[PDB]
């Protein structure tokens, strides 16, 4: 009786800890081997959830990068377009066409092509010296000549076609710009579209948070099981003393 | 604890009450219930205090975004909320900067 | 085309780097309205595919860059890219380097998997011991008590 009594409290605390740990799970444990397979299932769920979480995070990061790219000063290639714009007494072409209608925006964007984002500089000789210096700039920088405040439409070999525009960029060379959707020009409702991107990313962030919480919960369950087994295995699944002591 | 003498139980209870003193400093109703609970001739008050804890812990659940009636199971939901609010804080900081 | 001038050719061509050498230009205009899946800024040039004459640019070479009079009141500045569209030569060594990195990752994964296998085996041995010899584990020798 005294030996069983001495053994008792350890066994009782072990039983209570094990019952709490198992009930926290949907399963009830019955063996050390069974605990090992539960650990294996925990590892499987963890290695899965982490992959989904990372995939969602990559999608998320792409979404915020896209949202930022449309931010300032007027959503464009502002990484270097900024310095390229204020360093010279010019104005962004996209900003110049900032207020164009959503309907004329695709037409003008197709008409202007890769030069939509160009910078208006009436001289073209201010950039002539600095050209050699420019090593950190978009692989294709675009500049146009005219009055930034009242620039006259760039003369083009344009040829409008159904929802598109052909153009002769140089002798024997044509660029065919199909009417884009949600264009560069007309950057007033494009702010509304980056708001729509924020709305879209809201659900992505919600799902990422759920996945991260699941990962944390699985990690904490695994750590609790580890601590358990550290303190617990010696008496796990052993016979009940209380009944023996009463008998 | 069924196999531990009363003196050690008194000692653990004393230490736990000392901790509760600091823990419940802010609250007034829980503090008053605790201040009542130490009379040795009214044991049920202690039990009541526990209820008063859980009860209180339930009303302040802010069930608008939480559901678990048991506060012990709401720690996960608060952790979810902290993670979500950290994300929202990052977003807000970026927006303010721009 | 040579690796040396390939970045130069890419910088000179710009977005027109990706283009089709159609010496007629007559199959496009009727089909132009018929092109919908084509890239939005489709680029087409007139030249002989057998001997494509050098494309027309008013090109000035800056240090690791070029300036071309793309059109009236339009001067375009470009820099030299890497892995240019021209002179690909299948760029097979880049594929090989990527394969080397992937194979190194696979080898590392194999080694880690073997280590995990060994650790699992040791765990199962420990579990087996504690399942069958835990009760008498570390306890004293009964032979002395028996002799006493």
């Amino acid at each position: 009786i005294q030996s069983l009594t001495a053994r008792a409290p350890v066994w009782l605390a072990a039983q209570d800890t094990l019952n709490q740990l198992c009930e926290q799970s949907g399963e009830t444990l019955a063996s050390s081997n069974d605990v090992t397979e539960y650990m294996q299932q925990l590892l499987e769920r963890e290695r899965e959830a982490t992959v989904e979480r990372d995939e969602v995070a990559a999608q998320k990061r792409e979404l915020e990068k896209q949202i930022e790219r449309l931010s300032q000063p007027s959503g464009a290639e502002d990484s270097r377009m900024i310095a390229l714009a204020e360093r010279f007494g010019g104005v962004l072409l996209s900003e110049i066409y900032d207020d164009i209608t959503i309907d004329d925006a695709p037409y003008f964007s197709a008409l202007y092509g890769p030069a939509r984002h160009g910078i208006v500089v009436p001289d073209l000789s201010l950039v002539r010296p600095h050209l050699e210096t420019l090593e950190d700039c978009p692989e294709d920088l675009y500049l146009i000549e005219g009055d930034p405040q009242s620039f006259d439409d760039s003369v083009f070999n344009a040829e409008e076609q159904t929802n598109a525009v052909l153009v002769k960029s140089s002798d024997r060379q044509w660029r065919y710009s199909r009417y884009p959707e949600l264009p560069l020009f007309g950057r007033a409702a494009r702010e509304n579209r980056l708001e729509a991107l924020n709305l879209e990313r809201d659900a992505l962030a919600e799902r990422y948070a759920t996945l991260s919480f699941d990962v944390q919960k699985i990690q904490r369950a695994h750590q609790a099981f580890s601590q358990f087994v550290g303190k617990h295995l010696s008496v796990a699944f052993d016979t009940d003393p209380e009944a023996e002591i009463r008998e | 604890l069924a196999y531990m003498e009363g003196g050690a139980l008194r000692s653990m209870s004393d230490k736990a009450l000392g901790a509760l003193r600091l823990a419940v400093a802010d609250n007034e109703h829980l503090r008053d219930a605790l201040r009542l609970s130490e009379d040795p001739k009214r044991p049920e008050r202690k039990v009541q205090f526990f209820i008063a804890v859980y009860q209180h812990l339930r009303e302040r659940i802010r069930q608008d975004i939480i559901r678990t009636d048991d506060p012990v199971d709401a720690i996960e939901q608060m952790e979810i909320e902290l993670a979500r609010l950290t994300e929202e804080l990052t977003a807000r900081e970026q927006k303010l900067a721009i």
